[PDB]
């Protein structure tokens, strides 16, 4: 009854697992993670092309959140990393366009 | 229990190690030409070093030389009572208090923008879920 | 000049925090002077 | 060197911490004794102004925030805590050379002035006496 | 083979890490930034200018000085969308069902 | 921002929905909806931030710490959110 | 417990070390020159066992002799079966994915392209822009 | 189990986040509520920790006594021999006396057993030790007699012994009762504090 | 209604987040197995280090009660340390979760007094180790600020390097140990400051004539130095 | 000063003094009052010790700053030279600018003095450091000009500098106000606790 | 002699005191951690029986 | 601590609470004439009459 939260936390765990398996030289584990990285979400799939064409304040919010979560720059040559990054950004974009983010500590 | 200690390690001379001392070494003694050179300089009016002058021109701030019984032994000492400045406001920091646990802007900033952004993302996702629940409840 | 509580070699000596002491000796001195030979001793 | 000792430069981190703890404990005990006295007086007088007045019965400066000591300075020929950039060989110094049919200085290493080591190897250390022309034993 | 890295070589380990199956952009590691002072500084400047808290919160904007975006997201757009479609349809590419698109992207990006 | 305020906001939402009807509620009750959601969100943040920060720390450290072992790091957060919801919306 | 990469560590490491693995694809098999065939469009006519087993296990858990792992497994299988049709609908409806569906390309064109020249990361702006200088 | 430490900022925030405007009435009231909450939590922690420590210590003491097979004024030990139990119940509740059926040697043995048991049980700091030892000494003196003739002589000491005995029993009962009362009062106070904290958390404000 | 259905893909698909979880849950997807990080390296207390200290290898004493079991650095590491990332390297010298010597003060004035006497800082006691990404973010922000301060400065990269080394050595939780490593870059910065000052303000000296034996051997080349 | 430790019994009292009868209602109420009193005293001690420690520390800091001749945003130092005071007041409150009366060398010297002073005052963690240094760099660039022509070029940086400046000033003011309010609330609460303790001591019973 | 060592007979008073302090500190830390956990659970459940 | 077979000899005893570590020093070199040889004046050579200064004030 909390699919958004559940899938967010799961994707984060899977990113961490991919990083750990890369550090420990484990192709089997990292491919297992990549396969388990929730690719069958219609909402994120529909938001993907919207994020690929967004611009301005919404894009800046989403990029700020994605830098908060995953600040390390992925290699511009690794399509798996690129795709996981795109998927996470699309998920954040969906969450934002449903209910925008409030990133400032000052708020009321 | 540190003074007047016993011999803790052995003293020895390894076989055929050289000593470099002749039999008249005890009658030998050292010597420096510095005293004679100073006498000669004073008598012939040769160039003196600037250490003879107490004032120090080697910096912008005023320094005065303090001599220890001879012009050859001196230390420069600053005269200014330097005024220090702080472009800082008072009462804006309480380091003893853990601020990451208190709720507020100071708390989030003692924490980071990353934690605040993560909290906001969780907030948005939770709001999505709760909106779905509200819809399915009020449609009944 | 960025991490004062972590860089103690660039900090004042404990006699400076004490608020008590012709020309007098300076009131403010740093521990970084330990990295110089002729800081306190003379060059005689 | 005596000035350094006043500032606790020759002291170890354990000794600095112990002095800090000692100050802490003395201050704490003074405070609690003063509180007991103030509370007793304010209870027998039934007045809060007495408690208030006991707030100024004891402020020179403050305890130092951080301390630096001599053991915190690194040392070592191989220790990378001292290596920033390689020093050129034409500026590095040479070790003494001694070689002859009778003695040499290549069968061993005595070390530096701080980090010393036994020149004889393990098998002949129990028989060091046999490698000496003179031997002055320990006092025990 | 992989020998221990002493504590003195960690600063170089941070900006020149060893090779891994998932490496970062070492040439861009010095460009990764995330300012924790962004909003505090913004609020301070605005309040010094003379605005109120509400005006400051309305004028606040998220930081643009963050880690740059991957140029692949703009150059390999269509190939990435096709790969993501393949994954969504084939359960994440199990038993090599999106090798086609993945290899096309890898070639385009690497060029031997 | 408090539990009382959030509960009052949800009561306002429900009464305005009963007034409008099942057909025009989503169009006529947007502001109250947003206010209620924001209040509930502030409550959730205040009451479950510790667990969120703990999960964030575990994710940063790859779930290598002691408190990150098992599934408690996630179940605690989910349970806090469920409790907050069950305390607010009904 | 560790399974050493070099059982003969003093000898193996020298003349036959282990390289960094390649995970994008196997690299030991041929490269397909054709895309995958479009799988049949799904529907809710294939959720029979998923739904019934989820119901059974949820009932047995409400009893208390089932557990939670089985519940999660069954629910996720059923949810995957539904997400299949959801994704099919999205792909066939949304227009941005029609090109992706009928996307085709060859290794020769991939090697002949020249977009790899522009894969350089940008540069973060100056910190003075925060103060507007 | 514990939680991981909270996250800290990577860039140094010194005072940039400090407020540039004085607080308001609501914020002041919220701070007061926070202080009240922390005081309540301190009280609750004191109660809980005291209760926990005492429970653990006393259960450990009970297990130790059961392990070493101890028996007290409340005879609640099942591993006792019937003879030892009879002797202890006579020392605690009844009247120690040698029977006429026994020979003089067996009477001496019984009195020696009584004395050994009672001296191991009661130390020199115990009040009943002197009366008990005096009564047993009177028994030793009056071994070669009948119970009828021994009562007239040993009653004057058995009276004091029984008095000290009943005093100890009353002490134990009163201790149990008072401890129960104090414990219940403390627990009720803790529950009330918990409810007060609940309402204050429902009223608290902030994020 | 079950809690957390779609939130444990690691459990549904046997994906281990680390070799420890792999070994525990018996997924067996790590080809090289797992060498457990012992408890003395997972947790522990701060210890004295110098051999010129009498209480060496002993826990640090605090005003509060503290578990004296110390964190033991990895002194005899295995030859193969497959993961040579900062994540796996930092565990040989610090515990990721921080030391186990943090206080729970019974009152606020105890905290105040400890801080006042220099025996407590939350930055030092209630905190974990910094991750490589955090270290890099901090270093890059500091570098940007220094460059904005003065681009035409020679000691800029030296200051950046001392900052970097402090962050890498975790000076927040081991200030003395980290200063022991960064004082060298501090000294280099000091030297560069003097050098820049003497180049700005023309400061030179009368050099003496060349020595009669400047060259040890006539056939040796006398390489000229500025 | 402290009192001597209280006297202790020379002969060992183990349990002889324990009560042989359960407590009564009045004794229970007196125990509750004693607990309330000890809690009140704990709160009072916390307040008093915090106040004392903070006062001592802050007076020591003030004496240290006065000893080292420090000056802050609130210029409250009498041992300052008039020139240093003018320069600091220009950096804090006014506008740093070189006068046309000066020669170019003297303008360079004045700008160098400004830069040295401001860099010693503000560290890299300070927000206003970058704007201040930028403004002084603009001055260095525009030395060989008049103030009228220099304003148009340096205003864009002086604006940010003045903004950060006023922000710090507002921070200081708000800090003072909030600290006063919090201090007064705490003191009032302590006084109320003291009066409550007084009435409870008038009601207490026992000897 | 080994039996004596188990009971701490060969140990000095300093070592005995340090072992005693170590037990004290471990127990204290366990207690405080358990209290934090119990309070968190009882606050999210709003029930005193959880603390109990 | 007193024994020479203790490593922390002549050092203050450690307690769970903060304690002043300045130790009571017994009279090791007493004067020849100790005019008052009563227990009152003798006990001060081995213990402090007012007791030791290591007493705690427990916060709870
Ligand atoms: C098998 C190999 C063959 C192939 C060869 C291969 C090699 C070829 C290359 C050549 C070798 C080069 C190798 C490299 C050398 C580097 C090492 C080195 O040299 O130093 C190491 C070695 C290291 O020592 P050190 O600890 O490092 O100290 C260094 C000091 O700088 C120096 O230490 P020192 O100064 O302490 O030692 C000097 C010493 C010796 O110094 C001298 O004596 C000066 C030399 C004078 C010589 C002439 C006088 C002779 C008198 C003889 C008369 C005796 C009575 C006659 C009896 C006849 C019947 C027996 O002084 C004393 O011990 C006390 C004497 C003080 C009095 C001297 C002045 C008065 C002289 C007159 C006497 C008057 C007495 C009056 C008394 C008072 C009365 C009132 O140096 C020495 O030992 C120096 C002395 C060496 C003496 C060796 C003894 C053997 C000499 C014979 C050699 C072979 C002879 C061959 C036949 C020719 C003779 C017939
Ligand atoms: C990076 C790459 C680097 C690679 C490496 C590069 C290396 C560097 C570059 C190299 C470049 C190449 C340069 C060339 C190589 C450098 C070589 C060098 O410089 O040497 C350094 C190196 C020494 O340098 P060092 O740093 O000072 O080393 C430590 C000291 O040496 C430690 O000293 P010590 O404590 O061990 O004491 C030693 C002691 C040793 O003292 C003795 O051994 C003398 C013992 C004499 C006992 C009997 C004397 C009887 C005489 C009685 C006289 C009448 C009575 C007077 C009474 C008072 C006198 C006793 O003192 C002396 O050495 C005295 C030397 C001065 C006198 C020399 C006498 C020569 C006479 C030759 C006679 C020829 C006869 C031919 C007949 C042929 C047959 C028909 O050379 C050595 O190895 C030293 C030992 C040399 C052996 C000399 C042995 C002479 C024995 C003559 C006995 C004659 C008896 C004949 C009997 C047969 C007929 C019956
Ligand atoms: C110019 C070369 C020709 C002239 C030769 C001059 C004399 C040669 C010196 C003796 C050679 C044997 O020297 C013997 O081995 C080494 C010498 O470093 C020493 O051994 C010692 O140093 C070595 C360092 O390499 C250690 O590994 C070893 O553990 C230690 O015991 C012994 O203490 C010495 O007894
Ligand atoms: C026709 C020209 C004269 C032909 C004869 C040349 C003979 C020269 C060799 C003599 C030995 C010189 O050895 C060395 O070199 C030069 C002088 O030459 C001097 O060098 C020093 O003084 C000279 C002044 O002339 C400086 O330029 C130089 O910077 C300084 O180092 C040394 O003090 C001297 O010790
Ligand atoms: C009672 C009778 C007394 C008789 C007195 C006789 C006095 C004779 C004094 C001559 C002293 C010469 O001293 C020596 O001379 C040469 C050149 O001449 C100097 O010069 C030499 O060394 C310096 C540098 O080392 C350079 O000048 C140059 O490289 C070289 O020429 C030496 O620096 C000086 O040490």
């Amino acid at each position: 009854s909390s699919p958004h939260m559940d899938r967010l936390l799961g994707d984060l765990k899977l990113l961490a697992a991919y990083d750990s398996a890369a550090g420990w030289q484990e192709p089997k584990a990292m491919e297992s993670a990549f396969q388990s990285l929730s690719w069958d979400d219609a909402d994120v799939l529909k938001a993907l092309p919207q994020y690929l064409n967004c611009r301005g304040e919404q894009k800046r919010r989403v990029d700020f959140a994605y830098a908060a979560l995953c600040p390390r720059p992925v290699d511009e040559k690794d399509p798996k990393q690129t795709l996981m990054s795109l998927w996470m950004k699309a998920r954040l974009f969906s969450y934002d366009q449903k209910h925008p983010f409030v990133l400032s500590p000052f708020a009321a | 229990s540190m003074d007047h200690g016993m011999q803790y390690s052995s003293i020895y001379w390894e076989t055929s190690h050289r000593t470099y001392l002749p039999f008249w070494a005890s009658l030998t003694q050292k010597f420096s030409w510095k005293i004679m050179d100073d006498q000669i300089r004073s008598f012939l009016r040769l160039p003196k070093p600037v250490t003879t002058e107490p004032f120090v021109f080697s910096s912008g701030s005023p320094y005065i030389r303090r001599y220890f019984g001879d012009a050859d032994i001196s230390v420069p000492v600053p005269l200014h009572a330097p005024a220090h400045f702080a472009f800082v406001p008072t009462g804006t920091v309480s380091p003893w208090e853990e601020t990451g646990m208190e709720t507020g802007p100071q708390g989030a900033a003692a924490r980071g923008a990353a934690a605040t952004a993560f909290r906001a993302v969780l907030e948005s996702a939770w709001k999505c879920d709760i909106d779905e629940q509200i819809k399915e409840k009020l449609h009944s | 000049p960025f991490m004062w509580r972590q860089r103690a070699y660039c900090a004042p000596v404990p006699s400076a925090f004490a608020s008590q002491q012709g020309v007098r000796k300076p009131l403010l001195r740093s521990n970084s002077e330990s990295l110089s030979v002729f800081s306190q001793i003379p060059d005689g | 060197a005596q000035l350094h000792a006043s500032e606790g430069f020759w002291d170890s981190e354990s000794e600095q911490q112990e002095a800090r703890l000692q100050r802490h404990a003395e201050h704490r005990n003074d405070l609690e004794t003063t509180w007991e006295e103030a509370l007793r007086e304010a209870t027998l007088a039934r007045n809060f102004d007495v408690l208030v007045s006991y707030l100024n019965h004891g402020q020179n400066g403050i305890p130092p925030s951080v301390t630096w000591n001599f053991n915190a300075m690194p040392y070592g020929k191989e220790n990378p805590d001292t290596k920033t950039f390689p020093i050129p060989d034409h500026e590095q110094p040479y070790r003494a050379f001694s070689l002859g049919f009778t003695a040499n200085n290549l069968s061993g290493n005595w070390g530096d002035y701080i980090d010393r080591q036994d020149n004889k190897n393990a098998l002949m250390r129990p028989a060091r006496m046999m490698f000496t022309d003179v031997f002055i034993p320990t006092t025990k | 083979a992989a020998s221990t890295i002493p504590i003195s070589q960690w600063p170089s380990l941070l900006y020149a890490p060893p090779s891994s199956p998932a490496n970062p952009a070492v040439e861009a590691l010095p460009e990764m930034q995330f300012d924790d002072l962004h909003y505090p500084r913004q609020m301070l400047l605005c309040r010094g200018a003379g605005y109120s808290l509400e005006q400051c919160n309305r004028m606040a904007q998220p930081d643009a000085r963050v880690t740059p975006e991957n140029p692949a997201e703009k150059l390999l757009k269509e190939e990435a969308v096709a790969a993501i479609a393949c994954l969504s349809q084939r359960e994440g590419g199990k038993d090599e069902q999106c090798r086609y698109y993945i290899e096309r992207m890898y070639k385009l990006a690497n060029k031997e | 921002m408090s539990v009382f305020e959030a509960r009052s906001s949800f009561l306002d939402l429900e009464q305005c929905a009963r007034a409008a009807g099942p057909q025009r509620w989503e169009a006529e009750c947007q502001g109250v909806r947003q206010r209620a959601l924001q209040a509930a969100a502030d409550v959730m943040s205040r009451e479950c931030g510790a667990y969120g920060d703990s999960f964030f720390q575990c994710y940063r450290h790859g779930f290598r710490l002691e408190a990150c072992q098992g599934e408690k790091a996630t179940m605690q957060l989910l349970r806090c959110q469920r409790m907050v919801a069950d305390r607010l919306v009904p | 417990v560790r399974n050493q990469r070099y059982p003969a560590s003093p000898v193996q490491e020298i003349f036959l070390p282990e390289p960094v693995p390649f995970v994008q694809f196997d690299q030991t098999a041929p490269s397909p020159n054709s895309p995958p065939a479009p799988l049949p469009s799904p529907s809710l006519s294939q959720c029979e066992e998923q739904k019934d087993r989820y119901r059974d296990i949820s009932s047995m858990f409400h009893r208390g002799v089932a557990g939670a792992e089985q519940v999660r497994e069954a629910y996720n299988s059923m949810a995957k079966c539904f997400r299949r049709v959801s994704v099919a609908e999205v792909l066939e409806s949304d227009p941005a994915f029609r090109q992706a569906r009928n996307f085709t390309m060859d290794l020769k064109q991939a090697e002949d392209d020249q977009r790899y020249k522009q894969l350089q990361y940008g540069r973060v702006p100056s910190i003075l822009t925060k103060y507007h200088l | 189990t514990a939680l991981p430490p909270p996250p800290s900022a990577n860039v140094a925030v010194s005072f940039t986040a400090a407020p540039a405007e004085p607080l308001s009435r609501g914020e002041v009231k919220a701070a007061s509520l926070k202080l009240e909450l922390q005081n309540i939590e301190r009280e609750l922690k004191d109660w809980w920790m005291s209760r926990k420590i005492l429970r653990d210590r006393n259960i450990g003491l009970f297990n130790l006594l059961q392990h070493h097979n101890f028996a007290g004024l409340s005879v609640n030990n099942a591993k006792l021999s019937d003879s030892q139990r009879v002797m202890w119940t006579d020392l605690v509740q009844g009247k120690p006396d040698v029977e006429d059926k026994l020979s003089v040697d067996a009477r001496e043995m019984k009195v020696d057993m009584y004395e050994k048991l009672f001296k191991q049980a009661a130390d020199l700091e115990n009040p009943c030790r002197m009366p008990g030892v005096a009564y047993l000494r009177c028994l030793r003196d009056t071994l070669t007699e009948t119970q009828s003739a021994r009562r007239s002589s040993c009653l004057n000491a058995f009276s004091s012994f029984d008095a000290c005995r009943t005093g100890l029993l009353k002490q134990q009962s009163a201790a149990v009762e008072n401890s129960l009362v104090r414990q219940n009062m403390a627990d009720v106070r803790a529950k009330a504090l918990f409810e007060r904290r609940a309402v204050l958390l429902d009223l608290v404000e902030g994020k | 209604s079950i809690l957390g259905a779609e939130a444990f893909p690691e459990l549904l698909s046997k994906v281990p987040l680390n070799p420890q979880m792999d070994e525990d849950k018996h997924f067996n997807k790590y080809k090289w197995g797992n060498e457990p990080i012992p408890v003395n390296r997972r947790t522990g207390s701060r210890m004295n280090s110098s051999i010129y200290d009498n209480r060496n290898h002993e826990a640090v004493r605090h005003p509060w009660s503290t578990d004296a079991r110390t964190f033991h650095p990895n002194d005899n590491p295995e030859a193969d340390r497959i993961n040579t990332q900062y994540s796996n390297m930092v565990s040989d010298s610090f515990p990721e979760g921080g030391f186990s010597d943090a206080p729970r003060f019974s009152s606020n004035w105890e905290r105040l007094l400890a801080y006042h006497h220099g025996l407590y800082s939350p930055e030092k006691f209630n905190s974990t180790t910094k991750t490589a990404d955090e270290i890099r973010l901090a270093v890059n922000d500091f570098a940007a600020k220094v460059h904005a301060d003065d681009p035409k400065n020679a000691c800029k990269y030296l200051m950046i390097e001392e900052f970097k080394c402090l962050q890498s050595a975790q000076a927040r939780i081991d200030p003395q140990g980290a200063a022991t490593k960064c004082v060298k870059w501090f000294n280099e910065w000091r030297q560069c400051a003097w050098d820049q000052e003497k180049m700005v303000k023309g400061y030179n000296y009368i050099e003496d004539r060349r020595a009669r034996k400047h060259k040890p051997y006539i056939g040796a080349p006398d390489l000229q130095y500025s």
